[PDB]
């Protein structure tokens, strides 16, 4: 879809990251408050039926 | 963005012995939200829910009749049972006196339910079972009456070498000659014990005697 | 609103409306009393699933849903009758039986609602009874977790109900530890500011076995010395000596560590040791809480004491300047003769149908797996997986599980052991490429670098 | 002024130098500074050599510059804006001008600035669709590529191309922060088959070739 | 690339680029420094500058191995002219890209001295005279009479 | 799996925004034990001693002994 709306962070310090696994987006909308900033108008999924 | 009942409701408070503190265990979607949402409905004729999933507990109180008719009053911490949520579950684990155990009659026991055993014996509570969800041995797994019989005492035995396994007491063991496990099906509204079924069968046919039946 | 109701069991008393009540926080021993806020009461619920039934009174043995005894407490509260004083107690504060071992740092887009935000983070540490929030010295503010999940849900309250500032999270890591593998073939031996006192100790490795009795209360010290002899001498061969030598355990009341005392002919200065064993056991436990490497608490250490030359009458010149000297002893000892790092592991459990076995099989081998157990279910058509995962590499293991197959496969996962994470966590001889992912020779060094990177300097 | 100025410190903390000139945005990086980590590769860069050892001792990076952008921009604006009175083969010569001179121009500048190549693809379909719009279709089958890149001889149109390239994509948070390479490749103009349509920057020769180039050229001569 | 304009190390960096996705063109390329060896006169100087920056490429790249030394006897009788050329383009672009510290230290380590043994001569003096001549005259002061105070030392 | 990689929306782009992923893209330790050898050289030798005789006086004997003859 077309997007909904539309410089310098700390927690993107490359030196300062451990990076074992890719995250990647379909964990970005398993989990959307953990592992994304701004989310806005989402929807909390889940089930385990 | 209960005129004359909630006297009475004062009056069991009073009794101190008309009440019973139990919290509702079990591992992940194995029955409880149903069972205690079916109760209230059974009582009162009068986030969470887009997750399908419980994250924070909550408590019921509300009054009971047995199979003889007193009225009890029945404190009923339903718990999450998402691994992840064990805190809830310490929380009631204090503040109550007794764990119904909730199991899946088509799965048996698995992570969450062999861990809260431990918790459970560890914190020297009383330890009950539900073997709930049995419908989905005759409708869904479609299984002769005898294998059926099978894999309820499988799952009976096993909870009961590992509640043996963390405690070292041989007082207890489970089973529903002793009155320490229901059958259940929380949404067909069927929940029995030995007891409970012995006495419908008195009931409506002759007089046997419902005790020495159940036993 | 903030407020809260605070639920609880009344064991014995009644509460009444307005009645006027002294709580007992989480701290409060019976010697220090300002940690007992006193308030009152002012309304009382009773409660079906959701509904509010307002009662005047209670009596013992119920639970109940009390206004107004928010603001004074946290996690757990004691409450005892206000104006009306015998004395009172505690009951020892919730225990848990999962570490909570996520960790999740959180900041706010603009400094300037920094206090908003704190309001936020203080509320949810109320809410969430396992929540452990801590402000990181580097000027940060942690919050430590149980799973991806949990830390979901408690974002989702941070940012919808209890503060509506805008905030910026990083990337999930785990909480570390420290331990050795093989004994300091040499000391260095700590003196004081003001050199009257020498103390020399070494450090060696204890086995698994007693370090979890440690954690399970087994071998609780609150025993005499002879309880905790026969205890070590009948099950791993202890010496009797080792146990008269035995001080205490370090990080707290359970620390998986050690501490010891062997030297025989200044043993019997009873008189200088005796005196100064309660600024060792300070200088232990800090040393064991602080951590030598990265700030993060070490385990299954065991440390030996082997020439006290205390001053004679070590007055408050030693009294005072020997706890850091202690813990120096402790970091000397363990930085010199074999630092070594340990990271959290999971445990997950997998049903799934009879073929996608295989499916959740690769899965586990991308993230350094090593399944144990795959079993049928009795009775059903489903077939049952038990397996191991670095916490580490947990992150998304489920849902990358549930793509892979459809939603057919379901795991969960608890935290289990900690282990050696198979990398040299002090050598200079490696270079981190700063963005690939490292090869497990360099797995310490990396996880080192980077967490020293943000708190350590 | 210092707001249309700028300056720039070479230490022991900054080893970039980096500049802009004539129209280019160059940025200059020593051996000896930290570049523990060196290659050589894409034309993007220039080995500078220090002339009496004769070692390579710097590597210059290059790129167009923004305002240079913005005028190659502007320029085929108005190229579409006056277009209304002449023919298919008048706009497509204009278009083929103001093309070869800004990539003979820069030539290697273009190939390491990612924001250049989008800035062509969209421009050279603005022609594209302008051309279409002068018929009164816009439909993507009844103009193949052949219709527009055939040369004048059999009939075609002539445009000159460099639009049908792949545009390389890498994971935006660290590619505006540590040029971390790429992994991905967006698509550039569309194709009716693979095709492969060639490339203007393919047959022009790059700078630092032509001055070596030069240089033993008119060395020999001499 | 031997076709092309002059040399870009473009079609060097694609062809290093699939040396290193498999080890059959790794093979490839030994085989094709032998083809390339065997067939140096028959090319332009133009084409043979060409070949050699490529080679001189793929040996900086460590995309071919320093193994192949093995091929180049620096005996006069034996060194096409057009060899010597190649050699000379290879040698020079090594020198200064790599710099001369690092070449003249691993032109000097044992482990390949095998294959080196054809490029530096100590056993015949004839050819010894020769290379150590070439490389002079290419420049490489250091190894050439390094090796010439060996052969001093010799006799 | 759009990670990162792209266009918000393909849409004015002159493209079809389709993406794809690089195929090419690969000294006192002894002195200080010998004391702690010394130590339980007393404490069990006088402990062994106080197995047959808690006198404290036979038992200084034999821990008197162990402790001379040890250190000789
Ligand atoms: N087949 C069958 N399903 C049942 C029965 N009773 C309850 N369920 C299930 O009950 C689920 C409803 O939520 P619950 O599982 O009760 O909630 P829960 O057990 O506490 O799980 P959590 O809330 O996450 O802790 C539905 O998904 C049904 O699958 C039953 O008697 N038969
Ligand atoms: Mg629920």
């Amino acid at each position: 879809f077309e997007p909904l709306v539309r410089d310098w962070n700390e927690f993107n310090d490359i030196n300062k990251i451990i990076i074992r696994q890719p995250i990647r987006t379909e964990y970005k909308i398993a989990f959307p408050y953990l592992y994304n900033n701004l989310p806005h108008h989402v929807h909390l999924t889940w089930y385990h039926t | 963005t209960t005129v004359y009942e909630m006297d009475f409701l004062a009056d069991l408070m009073d009794n101190s012995e008309l009440i019973r503190n139990v919290t509702l265990c079990g591992h992940l979607h194995h029955g409880k939200t149903c069972f205690v949402d079916c109760l209230i409905e059974q009582t009162h004729p009068e986030t969470e829910q887009e997750r399908g999933v419980g994250i924070k507990s909550t408590p019921v109180t509300v009054v009971l009749p047995d199979t003889k008719g007193k009225s009890y009053l029945f404190n009923i911490m339903d718990t999450p049972g998402h691994v992840n949520f064990s805190d809830e579950v310490t929380a009631g684990l204090r503040i109550s006196d007794g764990v119904v155990l909730f199991i899946d009659a088509a799965e048996g026991v698995m992570l969450n339910t062999e861990r809260l055993i431990k918790h459970a014996v560890q914190e020297r509570l009383a330890v009950t079972v539900c073997i709930n969800k049995i419908d989905r041995l005759i409708l869904e797994l479609k299984l002769p009456p005898t294998d059926a019989y099978y894999k309820l005492r499988h799952i009976v035995d096993e909870v009961n070498g590992l509640i043996s396994m963390y405690s070292t007491d041989e007082n207890l063991i489970l089973s529903p000659l002793l009155g320490n496990v229901c059958f259940s099906s929380s949404q067909y509204s069927i929940c029995f014990t030995l007891g409970s079924f012995a006495k419908i069968y008195a009931d409506t046919f002759g007089d046997i005697n419902y005790q020495e039946f159940a036993k | 609103g903030v407020q809260f109701h605070a639920f609880g069991r009344v064991l014995s008393g009644t509460i009444h409306a307005g009645q006027p009540v002294k709580v007992l926080g989480e701290n409060y021993t019976l010697e220090d009393e300002e940690d007992s806020q006193i308030c009152t009461v002012g309304r009382l619920w009773i409660s079906v699933a959701r509904y509010h039934i307002e009662v005047n009174r209670v009596p013992a043995g119920n639970w109940v849903l009390i206004e107004g005894v928010d603001q004074p407490i946290v996690k757990t509260a004691t409450i005892t009758e206000p104006r009306g004083n015998e004395e009172a107690q505690i009951f020892r504060p919730l225990k848990f039986n999962t570490t909570s071992v996520i960790k999740i740092a959180v900041e706010p887009v603009n400094p300037s609602e920094l206090p908003k935000m704190l309001d936020g983070l203080r509320k949810v540490n109320k809410s969430y009874p396992s929540l452990t929030t801590k402000v990181e010295e580097s000027g940060e503010h942690v919050i430590l977790g149980t799973g991806e999940l949990y830390l979901d849900c408690v974002m989702h309250d941070l940012r919808k109900m209890y503060s509506e500032i805008d905030i910026k999270v990083a990337d999930p890591v785990v909480t570390f530890c420290e331990t050795v593998v093989e004994t300091s073939s040499l000391k260095c031996f700590a003196e004081t500011p003001n050199k009257k006192n020498k103390i020399t100790m070494i450090a060696e490795p204890l086995e698994k076995g007693l370090a979890e009795d440690i954690e399970n209360e087994v071998v609780q010290i609150t025993w005499n010395r002879k309880k905790l002899g026969e205890f070590f001498q009948t099950k791993y061969d202890w010496d009797l000596l080792a146990a008269r030598s035995i001080w205490a355990f370090g990080p707290d009341a359970t620390g998986p560590n050690i501490l010891v005392d062997d030297t025989l002919p200044s043993e019997v200065d009873k008189a200088l040791l005796g005196s100064v064993k309660d600024s060792i056991v300070q200088g232990f436990q800090w040393g064991t809480r602080e951590g030598p490497l990265c700030d993060e608490l070490i385990r299954n250490v065991k440390f030996k004491i082997l020439d006290a030359v205390v001053a004679q009458e070590p007055l408050h010149r030693g009294g005072g300047q020997i706890i850091p000297t202690a813990r120096r002893v402790v970091y000397s000892a363990f930085l010199m003769a074999t630092p070594r790092l340990m990271e959290p592991y999971y445990f997950v459990e997998v049903q799934a149908p009879a073929d996608c076995v295989s499916a959740v099989y690769t899965v586990l081998a991308r993230r350094r797996g090593h399944v144990t157990q795959d079993a049928p279910i009795p009775g059903s058509p489903l077939y049952t997986i038990k397996a191991f995962i670095p916490a580490i590499d947990s992150f998304g293991f489920e849902t990358d599980l549930r793509t892979h197959t459809q939603g057919q496969a379901f795991s969960l996962s608890v935290f289990h052991h900690w282990q050696i994470v198979p990398g040299d966590p002090l050598d200079k001889s490696i270079v981190i490429r700063p963005l690939e992912p490292q090869p497990a020779p360099h797995l310490a060094r990396e996880f080192m670098i980077k967490t020293r990177r943000r708190k350590g300097l | 002024q210092w707001e249309n100025s700028f300056v720039s410190v070479y230490s022991k903390d900054n080893p970039n130098l980096l500049f802009n000139m004539c129209g280019f945005e160059c940025r200059i990086l020593p051996k000896c500074r930290t570049s523990y980590e060196e290659f050589t590769h894409k034309d993007g860069v220039w080995n500078l050599q220090n002339e009496v050892t004769k070692e390579r001792t710097a590597q210059c990076f290059l790129r167009v510059d923004d305002e240079s952008m913005q005028r190659f921009h502007n320029r085929v604006r108005q190229i579409l804006m006056a277009s209304g009175s002449t023919t298919f083969t008048k706009i497509v010569n204009k278009w083929n001008t103001a093309l070869i001179g800004l990539m003979t121009y820069f030539r290697e500048a273009v190939v390491n600035t990612q924001e250049l190549l989008d800035l062509l693809v969209k421009c050279e379909n603005k022609i594209q669709t302008r051309i279409k719009i002068g018929l009164n279709s816009k439909m993507p089958s009844r103009f193949p590529p052949v219709v527009f890149y055939t040369p004048k001889e059999l009939g075609g149109l002539g445009m000159l191309s460099m639009g049908h390239v792949l545009i390389p994509q890498s994971d935006l948070r660290w590619s505006k922060q540590t040029d971390v390479g790429i992994t991905h490749f967006r698509s550039g103009m569309s194709h009716e088959e693979d095709q492969l349509i060639p490339n203007l920057y393919r047959y022009i020769q790059p700078w630092e070739s032509e001055f070596i180039d030069s240089q033993r050229v008119w060395a020999e001569y001499a | 690339c031997a076709q092309q304009r002059t040399y870009e190390k473009f079609f060097g960096l694609l062809a290093g680029r699939f040396c290193m996705l498999k080890k059959e063109y790794m093979e490839s390329f030994e085989g094709i420094f032998k083809e390339q060896y065997d067939t140096i006169h028959r090319l332009e100087t133009n084409k043979l500058r060409n070949v050699a920056k490529m080679f001189a490429h793929l040996l900086y790249t460590d995309s071919l191995p320093w193994s192949v030394l093995e091929c180049i006897k620096l005996s006069e009788e034996t060194t096409t002219s057009s060899s010597r050329i190649f050699v000379k383009i290879f040698f020079q672009e090594l020198c200064e890209y790599m710099g001369l510290p690092k070449l003249n230290a691993r032109l000097k380590d044992e482990t390949l001295q095998p294959f080196f043994e054809g490029l530096l001569p100590r056993d015949n003096p004839r050819n010894t005279r020769f290379a150590i001549n070439f490389f002079t005259s290419i420049g490489l002061g250091g190894l050439t009479d390094e090796l010439r105070e060996h052969l001093k030392n010799t006799p | 799996m759009y990670n990162g990689i792209g266009l918000p929306t393909p849409r004015g782009s002159g493209t079809n925004g389709y993406v794809q992923r690089n195929l090419s893209l690969v000294p006192d330790i002894l002195d200080h034990e010998r004391k702690r050898r010394v130590e339980l050289r007393c404490l069990e030798l006088e402990e062994m001693m106080e197995e047959q005789g808690y006198e404290e006086q036979q038992i200084q004997e034999k821990v008197a002994t162990f402790r001379l003859m040890l250190l000789e």
